[PDB]
């Protein structure tokens, strides 16, 4: 199920992210054309010019969350992955505690909120580590 | 010590959230009735065997009086009903003065001066023609100009819209479905009070199916509770509010119009037709509405005994009828079999604690959504018409401003037709996710 | 060399575009005003903090003549303006024979013979009713027919749709905004007569407030320039190219319409009103604009010294009123209180180079963006009406007529409501991002 | 500043290459975020059907141009990289001059215009690159 | 183990069937400084002034015009185009009046006697509060009597009828349907393709060949011609209540007019609205009529019989009837010449059995387009006279069915709706979609 | 003389030609269903007052717009597998899920030599979707493993 692991440990949750990820786009398409069975439905519902706008609305915001989160992952280094480790160390300000705490016996959604407004600094810093790492690699590429 | 940052993608974590919702329905459930308002702008199936899933450990805050599934609910309720009426005769050519005298054949005293027999000069297809038609009136509708000339009611204040002929209004369970990047999830706590966490969260796909039924004072054909009575309140302190009483047994009402109606087709114009009312077979009688009596008093004594956990164990629960306003408002309205009923419901909110028959009247031009400007005319319906429905919960306001508390009294209300969508939506909450999340590991890039 | 191509995406690299920009008022300023036009359409919030961000070393060539931004402002405020008096009181019914008489009671010279008094059988809410009303009429919105008989006179052209009394045409400032993918490049430099490059340029993501003032002949409650006053041009050259020119200073004129107007209502069908004019209350006087003599005559001398600069130093340099033509052409027009005002501009521009009282005269029949097929109807405006407005720019075109000896005339023109948007939107350019490019390095996989 | 680097030398503008790129679609969400703080236009310029109409080609029309950017740099295997390096030689008739020339003394805006013609000509030559070495990255791992 | 591996490939040159919508486009000087017309104003989208061909070599498709989607498209955006144009003009609500009509009977032929009606009648001016007294000739088609000189228009007890604008042409102009990004249409380019079954030698095309939007009910005019013999095209060729759909390998020529010198009276009938009326005619009344050379259809009609019979026997009989049931639009051929409609019969066309011709025509202005009756339009009248010439490309016949199942079978003139004349044109195209992604063993793996 | 040589001409022009062939165009097959759509935008500025037109009718303009969203979704989502099953930036990838005899039981020289690409796709039509999920849960187990092998 979707939010099935929702009630599982961090690390226990982890097993199964691949699940979350599709449901992203698979059900854009499956409920606009699968769903969409009766070719009378479409039809009526052209005439109803508010709802057709506000429906487009949706669909097109929910591509526009999609690529900007994944734009994020590409400029971090993390592109192609669910699972990604970079350089940038962990600070015991975010959070003080053990790592057994921390990935097991507890759950995400509590996980997210502990960290909270930590958030947008983690992300700059992914952000300039990566800017590093490129200019290394054209560097030395030049090296022959 | 040493651990890194990363990245993971596809946390099943949320945040509270405002969307879109789509309408779906059960789409065999149409059996072919295409032209059910609510049928044929929900046409969009819904899945056979929606899921649920059951979150163990998760524990989330529902709040049903800030919850926006039904502010959106009521915008497309709306919405629909403007569109359904849209395609349609408009009946200003109706608007007429009427010469109008009393219907006074094989009529009981129970209604006596409750029709008029109004006749009235209206066009044809030709400009240049007029004929004389006649159709009988109620009186609601009606209104004295300076004691034979009338007009009605609403040529001064709106424009009126015939009702689609065909088109049928009848509730049907809808659906709302998340998009997708959204998910509901549903509170099945038992003895819930619309506010506070709740343990046991699932998530579901779309809500359950919920009849859009409009009625004011008492709600009909929705959900039961399953322990007890539940009585739910944005502030119990607070007589301003409305105090939502959801009952765990249902109390069958009988509501009937008894008078054979036979309707007539009147040509107003090149395509257009009104429908008027015709004539009556047989004799005139009152439209009423019964309630078993001895199941009445054993639900109300439910309800006080829940409510004198919220007012006190030696404190007076008195009920009364409602107080003067509006017909909306200070009637119940059912909307049933076409035809609108307006029903006087003093006789069950009489007593002090420590088969009733309720008469009801017929109105044909209404304004549903409390608007002014948008009338509808509803065309008549031919024969009789009986409807057994299953009332299911109460909308009853305080009072209050008694002295020192000694009392207490209630008496029903609503009117707000976002109460009687709070009655069923208050156990769904739509949240976004945010699959995006950070937590340290041991390991190095 | 040992080189080759690299690949670098996030270039700071763009082109000439052209994209649909967006509307957004500041957010406070909407205060209650959702039957304000501009507000309840644009109530998208700018940031409270635009930034500007100056680019060291970029000169980029802009062209005000051939922008995209003034043709979508033009665009957007006619389908606005479309659309504010679509859901409106149609006035069709008053499209009758009007029996009229002159107004003459306590009239100045001024107006003798100016306003009319008319009485006419109109509708009513029953259609087998009629009413007799009265109402005064300027005499430019009532044509005679062959001799006491008017009628209106947009009844031979067009129907006529009554603004609707509650919304406001006060112009509120509204910024463009470009989307994601673009951005808005802005010229500092001073003394920029347009078509040419910019020395100071900045990348801003909104447009300064600009006001939609509708006007001819002189532009009120624009920019001034910074040191003088500057005069731009297509083609200075071209005789029918018109002529901009900005102020550094500022003209200050005060316009009023000193009648004490009464407004009635009267109901003309169900839920429909039209709003007349009633008896005036005091005397009647005429409308006028006040504009200081030193004031204007400096104001010009300043003009006329930067026409020096492009015509020859011994050139006599005379002004002269406008050519004649459609009254919204030949003088000043404006909105002030919500009432239609045109003035004869004759005391303005009368002179040789080498407190002034503008009449003016009120209008209710409007055809505010020169369309044939539509017409306005302005309610009145019950009182006295003042407003006190800054003339900021000037609309001249040069008579030419190829006249020999170097003797300039000016006369004032207009009625292109591009070129108003031209003198706002002058220092702005649209481009777009386009981030993808390619370099040699000397790096290889 | 976004845009701040268009008077720097093509060397010294490679370290906004972030910027740039994140205001591309980070700029579509947020404007859209925005008018959740009026609420009340939300509603009332859906009955503006022109208006409707035409944001969301706008909308729409950012997204496909993103799109399409993004699987260009695919196709010539750049996916997830700012920077990144070929195969593909550089011709001396493209441009003659140094590299003291090019990433000093010297602006993007000047280095687009000036090799503006062979811009087509790259790119084919980058997608038959990319072409060559998948199709021996297939055979070397046939050889196993 | 055989050490077969799973390899993604993206870019696979393979589709599926399906169905999207495809947008209209028209030539960029097919504008020829003209707007005013129904075709130009909304499929207004230019096209590629070099359009190419890629040919499939090797590739066996099949294609079925019968259940072909692109059809269903154009029956519903040319219904929706020509709703969309007549919306912003006259309703003509006001005409909806008794009219006091006497007979034409001035310089009248005697084929004309009776046809056109001398109407008179009050409507409404500029003000409300003024009537006029007008004039006006009307087709006797138009106008029905009231229970012998009191009658109404034809169309007050249904619809209202509304005034085409005076200014908009209705003139057919080739029209491309073009393909959506990441669908492409495939044509079968077989010489003799019979339709419903496999084609060798397709083609992928961007857009359509040009197509005119013709209207018409019984004989197919101005489309494409086979090149080799004539084709008989059928959804199922022994099920008579299908339509066997002829098309000609040659075109014959069809010349129409309406002799009659028109003028028209334009009356205003409110503000800002005005009324075409047909006014006096100058010179004598004469009957509209359609000439066919004699020869040339026997020698058309010839070639369908050898081909028909390849269905029905070398010894059987053919013969063609003059059609029947129904109102004129399924009686007569309809073809809206110079913008007038004619309805013309044809019974002179099909009068042999197989073992120069006037087709007398009528006018009728109030026309109720698309087999609706919903609403109403109202033709203006043009003035001078009206000639045209049509090339004739094919035939709507059906069959009536045997009975006793005697040698004889008879063929007789159809009509229908407007899909037929739809798939005559589209028989030849197949919208599909791309499929890149698709799995193959190879020998790597990671 | 054919055989010789793999130029195609134009965008489907290798559909009549063996699998292998084929593979000679997989850009071209690629890149038009993106490039397309931005195309097919651009030339509408060809005519501007045809755009202004075409923003009168609600309908059309609606269901254009439906498509080209409906475009962009379907490509998104083939994408999302791409990077789902470990081939994200790729035309050609290998991957670690064997081939199973019983979704098709050929030679590597009959399939690439004699089948093309429209053949192909009909043989193992009814083994896609076993295969698309094989190739997740073989992405699944390579994710896991090298986040073990940077920790230890
Ligand atoms: C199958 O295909 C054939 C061949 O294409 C097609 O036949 C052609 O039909 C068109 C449309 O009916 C014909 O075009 C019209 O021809 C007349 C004839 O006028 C001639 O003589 C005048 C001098 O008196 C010359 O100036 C002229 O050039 C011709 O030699 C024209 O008068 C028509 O023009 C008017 O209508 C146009 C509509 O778009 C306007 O654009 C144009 O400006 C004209 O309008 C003005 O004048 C009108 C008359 O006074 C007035 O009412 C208007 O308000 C306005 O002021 C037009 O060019 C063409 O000649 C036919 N050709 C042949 C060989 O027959 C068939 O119709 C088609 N079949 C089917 C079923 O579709
Ligand atoms: C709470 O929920 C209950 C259901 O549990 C609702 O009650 C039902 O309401 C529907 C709709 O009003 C009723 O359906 C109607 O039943 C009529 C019964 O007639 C019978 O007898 C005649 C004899 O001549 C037969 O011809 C007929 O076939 C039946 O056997 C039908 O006549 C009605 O059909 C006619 O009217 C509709 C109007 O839309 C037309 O479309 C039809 O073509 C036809 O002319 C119709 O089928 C149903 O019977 C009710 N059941 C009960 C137990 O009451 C309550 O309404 C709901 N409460 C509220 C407030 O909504
Ligand atoms: C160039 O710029 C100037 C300056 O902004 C514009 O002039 C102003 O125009 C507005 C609109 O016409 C004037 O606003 C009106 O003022 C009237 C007088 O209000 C006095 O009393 C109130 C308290 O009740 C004080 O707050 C106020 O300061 C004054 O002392 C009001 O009675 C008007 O309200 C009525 O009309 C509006 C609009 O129709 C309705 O919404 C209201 O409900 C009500 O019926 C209104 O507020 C303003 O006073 C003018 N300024 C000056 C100095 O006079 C020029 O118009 C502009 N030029 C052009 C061409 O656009
Ligand atoms: C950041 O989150 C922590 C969570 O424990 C909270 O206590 C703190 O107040 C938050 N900071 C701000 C500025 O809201
Ligand atoms: C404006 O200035 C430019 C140079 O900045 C000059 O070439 C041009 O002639 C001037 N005149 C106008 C009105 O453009
Ligand atoms: C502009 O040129 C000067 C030359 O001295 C240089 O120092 C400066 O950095 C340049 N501006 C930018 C944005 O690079
Ligand atoms: C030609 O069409 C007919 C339909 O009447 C069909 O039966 C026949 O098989 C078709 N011919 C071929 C070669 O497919
Ligand atoms: C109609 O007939 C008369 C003869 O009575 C003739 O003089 C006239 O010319 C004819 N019509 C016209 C307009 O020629």
């Amino acid at each position: 199920g979707f939010l099935g692991a929702a009630g599982s440990t961090m690390g226990a949750a982890s097993m199964t992210l691949t699940v979350q990820a599709r449901n992203l786009l698979s059900g854009i398409v499956q409920q606009q054309s699968n769903l969409l069975r009766a070719p009378e439905c479409q039809q009526h519902l052209l005439k109803l010019t508010v709802w057709g706008i506000k429906q487009l609305q949706a669909r097109v915001l929910a591509v526009e969350r999609y690529l900007r989160d994944q734009q994020l992952l590409g400029i971090w280094g993390c592109s192609g992955k669910l699972i990604c480790c970079t350089n940038v160390p962990w600070n015991s300000t975010w959070s003080n505690r053990n790592l057994s705490e921390i990935w097991d016996n507890m759950t995400w959604l509590q996980w997210d909120k502990e960290i909270s407004n930590y958030t947008q600094i983690i992300y700059g810093l992914l952000e300039e580590s990566q800017n590093q790492q490129e200019k290394n690699e054209q560097d030395l590429l030049a090296l022959d | 010590e040493n651990l890194w940052v990363t990245v993971y993608y596809g946390v099943p974590v949320w945040k509270d959230a405002e969307t879109t919702l789509f309408c779906a329905s059960d789409a065999k459930a149409y059996e072919t009735k295409k032209h059910n308002v609510w049928a044929t702008h929900c046409c969009v199936p819904t899945d056979p065997n929606p899921q649920e899933i059951h979150l163990e450990n998760v524990t989330e805050e529902f709040n049903m009086w800030k919850n926006n599934m039904v502010e959106q609910m009521h915008t497309d309720i709306i919405s629909l009903w403007d569109q359904s009426l849209k395609p349609c005769v408009k009946l200003t050519p109706l608007c007429v003065t009427l010469q109008c005298t009393n219907v006074t054949n094989n009529i009981t005293d129970d209604m006596r001066g409750e029709l008029k027999n109004c006749s009235f000069n209206m066009t044809t297809e030709l400009r240049d023609k007029k004929q004389k038609v006649y159709s009988l009136f109620y009186r609601l509708d009606v209104v004295q100009i300076n004691n034979k000339e009338y007009r009605l009611i609403n040529c001064n204040t709106s424009a009126i819209t015939q009702a689609c002929p065909k088109v049928s209004f009848e509730p049907i369970p809808i659906h709302y479905c998340a998009p997708a990047g959204f998910a509901i999830l549903k509170c099945k706590d038992k003895k819930f009070n619309g506010t506070g966490p709740c343990t046991n969260v699932s998530t579901v796909q779309c809500t359950h199916g919920i009849k859009p039924v409009v009625s004011t004072q008492l709600l009909l054909n929705g959900s039961l509770a399953e322990e007890e009575v539940i009585i739910r309140s944005e502030n119990i302190t607070n007589n301003a509010k409305n105090i939502l009483v959801q009952l765990n047994e249902s109390v069958q009402i009988n509501c009937t119009r008894p008078n054979n109606n036979t309707r007539k087709s009147i040509r107003i114009g090149p395509g257009q037709w009104f429908y008027a009312t015709g004539d009556i077979i047989g004799d005139i009688r009152q439209a009423h509405c019964n309630v078993s009596k001895a199941t009445w008093n054993e639900t109300l004594g439910k309800v006080v005994k829940q409510l004198r956990k919220h007012f006190g164990n030696n404190t007076i629960i008195r009920f009364a009828n409602s107080s003067g306003g509006d017909l909306e408002v200070t009637t119940h309205s059912f909307n049933c079999g076409g035809e609108f009923f307006y029903c006087n419901t003093s006789g069950l909110f009489n007593s002090t604690w420590i088969s009733i028959t309720l008469p009801c009247r017929i109105k044909q031009i209404i304004n549903m959504w409390q608007r002014i400007g948008q009338a509808m005319y509803a065309p008549p319906i031919q024969g009789v018409i009986r409807c057994v429905s299953n009332i299911t919960g109460l909308i009853l306001t305080r009072d209050g401003g008694s002295t020192n508390s000694t009392t207490e009294t209630f008496r029903p209300g609503g009117g707000d037709m976002r109460d009687n969508w709070r009655s069923e939506l208050y156990k769904y909450k739509v949240v976004k996710i945010e699959p995006l999340g950070v937590a340290p590991t041991r390991c190095k890039r």
